[PDB]
């Protein structure tokens, strides 16, 4: 929901979210929704926008209406923000447990230390039941298991309240004697030295003593009870462990791509060059948070949002299979509605006028090679 | 008379309109209200914008006009109990404005920060950047600038000679208003991230340091207070 | 003037109640945006609240108001609460907005947004302003306690949070699971100003240490805003702005 | 000129020093961006030099040396991950605006004091 | 590098996107001209009417 | 008499020389001027800047000398009319000095400006910093504090007393010469290329907003010829 | 290795062997971008002939 504010260029290259996929659609209260798939740090990234060296995984729902139970870059729990090389591919797994009811549009969302949030694909998810039912329990390593939704509220709520009453029963003891006018005469016309005497100083000691004593009991208490503490937890950790993928059959060159002013079309030529030993066939156009699938070679199965999918959007000049050893140029024409509502329209009114994707080539036996294309998006109006 | 019932539609007033914004707010905050470019969000949020913004140019135009058409020439020929009594009627503008600035200054400024800290921000507009900087600073500056003119044109002391820490009182918070400008100039540019704390914000700082004015101004209403309504009875 | 002597002692009553409302609510303003957007992101989360940057930017941003009002009210009228006045202005609009706008409106737990105790460094403030009506050995001696007394004011709230637990592999204080599951959509972790240990941290000193630099900024904040508030005191009268 | 002409009216008209800091630099920082819009929106029709889109303002830039100001130096607006929708000279407009009230704050009492007609007798 | 010839013999068309070659060592030159002749005209009237 | 041609011999032998110093850097700025290691570049601006220092220090000594030599000790004894004589040559000192300021505080400064904005930087004697730090800087120099000692030694009113706004207009300009070393140590140091808005050119900043000294400077001569030279005809 | 425990004044000491720089490095920490290898010795009791 915070997309379709951010720079069209910006969110067209930043990170590319691909093989999302959603365990649930329609959740309990407690149940778990699971998101997964595979985020590609792009490398042409822009250099108004910090590189991902301290970048935080999170997940953008209206409040904490999931908690985000698990999160996962690689293989390895990361609740803390982590380091990400530009270039590479890592893929996530992030646990959330439903805790209010309603549809919520789950995206997730990456952070970078100084350039701000990237939001990706972001799915409408139903929770059915009572916010009063929501268990939270953790299992301390003192032997406690306590649930975080009420877990030191009644201590916290007690000494706010106790430090309170003091404050206001020190300023009820001035309050009862006449406060403004009086006094301020009192002390206009000569020496006052009257408004505050025995035993007010002697009030004013004991209010003293008894908030020092007060603390250090209190702290006293509280370091009998909890005796083991620890301090919070904080620290980038570096070394996240980046996919493998093959390095692709495919070569894409991209020779000029263009956009009508207004309209919901891109125009695209490309010089495709397919090595190996399978004839290709291009099936998917992913530029940002928005797929355009031609339904001739790739059907989605994976439940992506219908407002981000384009099921026959991209049509290709010449989509034949393309032989092995074999380069042809063709006119690629990515047309759809997502483009004027997600506003990637306003790729016009940016200071960087250029586009980032991923292109998904099929085969006859169905596996798929993911290329890139970057190049200059340079707008028609004729 | 002195003191009259005006104290209590005055705070009345502040209570039962922000109570109603909030639950404007709490109803229309998601669901029409989260994605800034919906056609619902137009209807629902940009209405209230444009609607606010003419209610409170005409408001505050018709409320200072009256204020100043109305003001008293005669103020040689004024006696002790009305000059009291219009001290009290101060009063009463004073605590009105205070309240205004705790609603607009306290509140909604913390519910603008939840709102942006718990979501994305999507625009310049969003429905707590709405509620706060277009209406609730309007709403307290119209109250401040209502009573600077019902003081200097009604009270013998606050007139001949424009009063230094309540001009800074009605003023600085004023400056906060324009002050929104820095607030997006920030987290557009130099602050591309939800920090709270970072040097964007130091412009509502600085001006609500400018509040504190407030103890001069309450300090010279003492004053006026002890010419005629002196007593006798304190100091003696 | 007035009728009588009973009268004119009920009408100051009148005007020592709506004064002190104007006093309140405008402090309840001011301070709290002053304090929002100064320490702010430390105050609203329970993971924030770290043992280096929190104890040592709390206190010295928040001193700023009270020095002020307090230089005020002593000097004007010999009021020892107007540091106490601010603080419980600046918890109460506090609590007003995490109870029904952090919890209200959005469904952040009370446990995860509750502000900071202050109460204790406001009460050192005004005795020590009273008891040797010295301002300056009021700023030399109640800032030492303001600055000192914030990290053990608030170790019995945010005690039964740092109780170590194992989650899921790594270790984690209860504030940091609460921080790591209620999704702060706008607050990554790494905004976090927090203790993330240094290479120069000798023994078990982040606290003490921390405490004693913001007591000192304390001190040097509250002899600043002293005379920025015997400014705003002023009675003055441009004739022509 | 725009802005000169507004601040000398807000001055002159409600002779209040005040009320012209909070007026006239509104008006300064303002219609700085409309004063000059006429002169600098034919130097940013998009063109496509040799497969990039470029202004005319920026073919400009990049055909004419300037040996010793490479692009880099140039702090433009390149674009944030903050920036929502079309606001980014409107936003510029009132930040500006907002600065000038307070620099103009500032500057009319350090004008003050140059006023200054003082006889130091031993400087 | 030796250069022969006049400047004024230089000569650099562009062709923008809306329809238009336009040669950079003039374009926008008059527009420019005439807008700032224009506004200090209305400064030296503005300061004449008090002098 | 009064006001005598001087003014137009002031003026124009700022606009002669100037224009032929221009013409010289627009001569010799490259070929002999662009490389400073050359032969000839020593030959044709080392030379200007052995040169042109010399003169002005032995112009400045001369002048302060002569107009400190032949000061008026009998002030008492001075006759309206040769008063306010005297406070047409002091304002056509002032109009000197002006023209000064401006040939090398706007001209030649945004002269070089241009020079190294469109060159690489090569020495600390390029022709534009000769043209402008070491020629157009100490010619006003040398005129402010020439107009300060005849203002002092001439003027009853600017006599017994160092006016503070005036030695402020005289003093400040003057800074911007020692700023120099600040604009060197910023470009081969802290600002290595050639921005020209950072801080290492606040310095001429600074002492560029003293020269706004000149309001009291102006205001003080009004007051000088309003004591003999008041008329009246002026507030009646 | 050291190549000396009990060494005379004048005579040489040599300390060898291999530092592997961590791959997690803390981010507290500014990598070791600029990094002066030192020896940590009360003093000058020792003088650094030799540092490869
Ligand atoms: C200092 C001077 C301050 C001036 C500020 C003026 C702000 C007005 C509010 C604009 C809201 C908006 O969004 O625009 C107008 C809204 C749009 O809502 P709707 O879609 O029509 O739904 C139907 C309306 N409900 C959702 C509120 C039921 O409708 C309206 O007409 C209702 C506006 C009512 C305002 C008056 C009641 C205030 C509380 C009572 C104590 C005073
Ligand atoms: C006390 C202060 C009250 C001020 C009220 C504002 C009056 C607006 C007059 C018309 C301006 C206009 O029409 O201009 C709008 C343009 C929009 O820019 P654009 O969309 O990028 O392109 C141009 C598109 N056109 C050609 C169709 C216009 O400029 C602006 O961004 C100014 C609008 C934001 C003003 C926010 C003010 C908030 C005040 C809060 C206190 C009540
Ligand atoms: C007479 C005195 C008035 C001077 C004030 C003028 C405004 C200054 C404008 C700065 C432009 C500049 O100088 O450069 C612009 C630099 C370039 O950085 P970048 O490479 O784009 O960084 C990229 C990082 N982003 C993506 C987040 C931008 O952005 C900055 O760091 C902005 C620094 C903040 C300066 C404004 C502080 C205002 C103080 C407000 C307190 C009340
Ligand atoms: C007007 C001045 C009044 C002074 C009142 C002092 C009350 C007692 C404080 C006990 C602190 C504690 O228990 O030890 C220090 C701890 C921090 O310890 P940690 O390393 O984070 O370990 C955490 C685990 N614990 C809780 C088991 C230790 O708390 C603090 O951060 C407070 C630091 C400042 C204390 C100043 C005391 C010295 C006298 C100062 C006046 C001359
Ligand atoms: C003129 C000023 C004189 C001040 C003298 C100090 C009196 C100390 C009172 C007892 C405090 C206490 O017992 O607290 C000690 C804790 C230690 O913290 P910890 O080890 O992390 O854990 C808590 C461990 N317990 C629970 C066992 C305490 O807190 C401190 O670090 C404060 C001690 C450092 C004070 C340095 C003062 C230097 C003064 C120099 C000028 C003479
Ligand atoms: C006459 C009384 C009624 C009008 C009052 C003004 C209301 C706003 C009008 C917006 C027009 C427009 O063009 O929108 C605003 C355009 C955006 O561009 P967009 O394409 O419209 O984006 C669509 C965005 N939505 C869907 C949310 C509308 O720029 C801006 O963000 C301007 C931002 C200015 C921020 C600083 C303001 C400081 C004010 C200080 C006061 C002292
Ligand atoms: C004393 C106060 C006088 C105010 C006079 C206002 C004149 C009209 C301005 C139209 C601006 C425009 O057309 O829209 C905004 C555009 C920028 O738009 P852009 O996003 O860069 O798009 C570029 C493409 N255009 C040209 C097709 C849009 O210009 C500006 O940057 C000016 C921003 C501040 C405008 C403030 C208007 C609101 C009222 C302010 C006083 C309360
Ligand atoms: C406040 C006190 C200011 C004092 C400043 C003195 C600066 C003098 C200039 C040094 C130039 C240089 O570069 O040095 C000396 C140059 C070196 O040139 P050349 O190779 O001999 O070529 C032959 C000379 N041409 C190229 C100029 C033809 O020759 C000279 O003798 C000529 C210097 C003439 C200066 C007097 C005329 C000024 C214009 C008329 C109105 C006054
Ligand atoms: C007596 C009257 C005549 C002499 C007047 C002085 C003219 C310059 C003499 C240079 C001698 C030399 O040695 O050159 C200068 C040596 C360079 O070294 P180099 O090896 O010579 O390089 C050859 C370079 N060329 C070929 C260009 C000559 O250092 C410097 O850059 C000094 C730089 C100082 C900068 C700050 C000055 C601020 C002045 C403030 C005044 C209030
Ligand atoms: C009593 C108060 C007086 C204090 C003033 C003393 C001068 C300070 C000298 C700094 C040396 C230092 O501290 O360090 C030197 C640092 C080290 O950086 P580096 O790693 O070499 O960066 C390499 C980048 N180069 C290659 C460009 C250098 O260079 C600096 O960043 C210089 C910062 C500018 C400081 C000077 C500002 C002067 C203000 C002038 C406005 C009128
Ligand atoms: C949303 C807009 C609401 C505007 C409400 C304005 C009410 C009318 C203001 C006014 O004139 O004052 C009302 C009272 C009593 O003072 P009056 O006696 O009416 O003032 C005139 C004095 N005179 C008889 C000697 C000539 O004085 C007060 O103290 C009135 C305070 C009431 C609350 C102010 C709310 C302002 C919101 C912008
Ligand atoms: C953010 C910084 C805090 C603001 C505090 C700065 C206040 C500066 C004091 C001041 O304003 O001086 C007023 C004089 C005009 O004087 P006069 O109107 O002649 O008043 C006569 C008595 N007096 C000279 C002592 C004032 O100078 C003037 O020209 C009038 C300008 C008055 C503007 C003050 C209002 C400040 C509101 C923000
Ligand atoms: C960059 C900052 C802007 C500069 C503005 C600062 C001006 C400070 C005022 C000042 O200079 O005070 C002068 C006194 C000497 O006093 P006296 O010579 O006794 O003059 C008697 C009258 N007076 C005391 C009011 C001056 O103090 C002295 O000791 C004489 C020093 C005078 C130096 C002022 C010249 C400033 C030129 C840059
Ligand atoms: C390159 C060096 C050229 C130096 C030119 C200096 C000219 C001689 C200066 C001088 O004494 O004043 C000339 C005129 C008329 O004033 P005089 O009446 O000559 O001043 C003496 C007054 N007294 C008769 C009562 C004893 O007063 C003026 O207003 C003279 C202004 C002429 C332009 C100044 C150029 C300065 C360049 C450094
Ligand atoms: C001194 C400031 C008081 C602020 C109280 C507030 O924000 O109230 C809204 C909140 C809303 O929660 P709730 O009462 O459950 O009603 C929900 C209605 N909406 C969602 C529209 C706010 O609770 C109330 O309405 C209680 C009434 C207090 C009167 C001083
Ligand atoms: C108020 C400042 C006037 C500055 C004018 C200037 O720099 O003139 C030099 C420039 C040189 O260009 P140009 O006239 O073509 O003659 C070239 C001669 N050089 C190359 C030596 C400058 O044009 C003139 O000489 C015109 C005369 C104006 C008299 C006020
Ligand atoms: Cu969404
Ligand atoms: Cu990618
Ligand atoms: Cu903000
Ligand atoms: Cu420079
Ligand atoms: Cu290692």
């Amino acid at each position: 929901h915070g997309e379709k504010s951010q720079a069209a260029f910006m969110r067209m290259r930043t990170i590319h979210w691909y093989d999302l996929s959603w365990s649930k659609e329609k959740v309990k209260i407690n149940e778990t929704v699971e998101i997964k798939g595979k985020f590609h740090v792009f490398e042409g990234w822009p250099e108004t926008v910090d590189e991902p060296d301290v970048a935080f995984l999170n997940v953008g729902m209206p409040g904490p209406v999931f908690i985000r139970k698990e999160s996962y870059i690689g293989g390895q729990l990361v609740p803390r923000s982590v380091r990400l090389e530009i270039g590479k591919t890592y893929d996530f797994r992030v646990v959330l447990k439903a805790r209010r009811p309603g549809d919520w549009h789950v995206h997730t969302m990456m952070n970078v230390q100084g350039g701000g949030p990237i939001i990706g694909p972001g799915k409408w998810i139903t929770v059915e039941g009572s916010m009063s039912e929501f268990r939270n329990p953790v299992t301390t390593l003192t032997g406690q298991t306590v649930d975080l939704e009420n877990y030191n509220e009644g201590n916290t709520y007690f000494w706010h309240a106790f430090w309170f009453a003091i404050g206001v029963a020190w300023i009820g003891y001035w309050s009862r004697r006449p406060i403004f006018i009086p006094r301020l005469l009192m002390v206009d016309a000569g020496r006052a030295d009257e408004l505050v005497s025995a035993t007010d100083r002697k009030v004013a000691m004991g209010f003293l003593a008894a908030t020092i004593l007060i603390v250090v009991m209190a702290m006293s208490s509280a370091n009998s009870k909890y005796p083991i503490t620890i301090p919070l937890q904080a620290g980038t950790m570096r070394g996240m462990k980046p996919l493998e993928l093959p390095a692709p059959t495919v070569s894409v060159k991209v020779e000029d791509a263009t956009y009508r002013v207004p309209g919901r079309a891109m125009r695209m030529k490309l010089t495709i060059t397919n090595h190996g030993n399978s004839p290709i066939r291009l099936g998917e156009f992913y530029t940002a948070s928005v797929r355009f699938l031609d339904s001739d070679v790739y059907k989605d199965t994976t439940g992506y949002p219908e407002d981000l999918l384009a099921e026959d959007g991209l049509s290709v000049s010449d989509n034949s299979p393309l032989a092995p050893g074999e380069t042809r140029t063709v006119d690629v024409t990515a047309s759809d509605a997502a483009w004027e509502v997600y506003r990637l329209s306003d790729i016009i009114y940016d200071p960087d006028s250029r586009f980032a994707g991923l292109l998904f080539f099929f085969d006859a036996t169905g596996n798929r090679q993911v290329v890139q294309i970057d190049a200059p998006l340079i707008p028609s109006f004729m | 008379l002195l003191d009259k019932k005006w104290l209590t539609f005055a705070l009345a007033i502040y209570t039962v309109f922000y109570l109603w914004v909030r639950w404007y707010e709490g109803v229309y905050g998601w669901s029409a209200g989260l994605d800034s470019f919906a056609p619902e969000f137009e209807t629902y949020w940009m209405n209230f914008l444009y609607t606010e913004i003419v209610l409170e140019i005409v408001t505050a135009s018709i409320l200072w006009g009256y204020l100043w058409k109305t003001r008293d020439r005669n103020l040689a020929a004024l006696t002790p109990r009305e000059e009291l009594r219009r001290n009290f009627t101060h009063l009463v503008w004073l605590v009105a404005y205070a309240w205004a600035i705790y609603w607009g200054a306290s509140y909604f400024t913390e519910q603008d920060g939840t709102w942006h800290q718990t979501i994305v921000r999507d625009t310049d507009f969003t429905p707590s950047h709405i509620i706060e900087f277009y209406l609730s600073y309007p709403i307290y500056i119209i109250t401040g600038f209502a009573a600077f003119i019902y003081a200097k044109t009604r009270l013998p002391f606050f007139a001949k000679g424009i009063s230094l820490p309540y001009l800074v009182l009605v003023v600085g918070p004023f400056m906060i208003l324009p002050n929104v400008g820095l607030n997006e100039w920030g987290h557009t540019f130099w602050f591309m991230e939800e920090l709270f704390v970072a040097p964007l914000h130091y412009g509502f700082v600085i001006f609500g340091w400018l509040a504190l004015a407030v103890m001069g101004t309450l300090t010279q209403t003492f004053y006026s207070f002890a010419q005629g309504g002196l007593g006798q009875s304190l100091c003696e | 003037a007035v009728r009588s002597h009973a009268e004119a002692v009920q009408v100051s009553r009148t005007i020592d109640w709506m004064a002190l409302f104007v006093v309140f609510f405008v402090i309840v303003g001011s301070y709290h945006i002053h304090a929002m957007l100064t320490m702010g992101d430390w105050d609203f989360w329970s993971d924030w609240k770290d043992r280096r940057l929190w104890v040592t930017v709390t206190p010295i941003v928040l001193v700023t108001f009270p020095a002020a009002v307090q230089s005020y009210l002593w000097e004007r009228y010999r009021l020892p609460w107007g540091a106490t006045v601010c603080v419980l202005g600046l918890l109460l609009g506090e609590w007003i907005n995490r109870y029904f706008n952090f919890w209200g409106w959005t469904y952040f737990p009370i446990n995860f947004v509750f502000p900071a105790s202050l109460v204790p460094g406001a009460i050192i403030l005004d005795t020590v302003l009273m008891l040797s009506g010295s301002y300056l050995f009021t700023a030399i001696v109640g800032a030492m306690g303001w600055g000192l007394i914030f990290y053990p004011g608030n170790w019995p709230i945010i005690a039964p949070l740092h109780v170590p637990v194992e989650y899921n592999g790594m270790l984690m204080s209860i504030a940091d699971i609460q921080g790591y599951n209620y999704v702060r959509t706008g607050t990554p972790e790494y905004i976090r100003m927090v203790e993330k240990g240094t290479l120069r941290t000798f023994g078990k000193d982040v606290a003490p240490v921390s405490a004693f630099f913001s007591a000192f900024m304390s001190i040097l904040i509250y002899f600043m805003w002293h005379f920025i508030g015997r400014w705003f005191s002023n009675e003055r009268f441009l004739q022509s702005t």
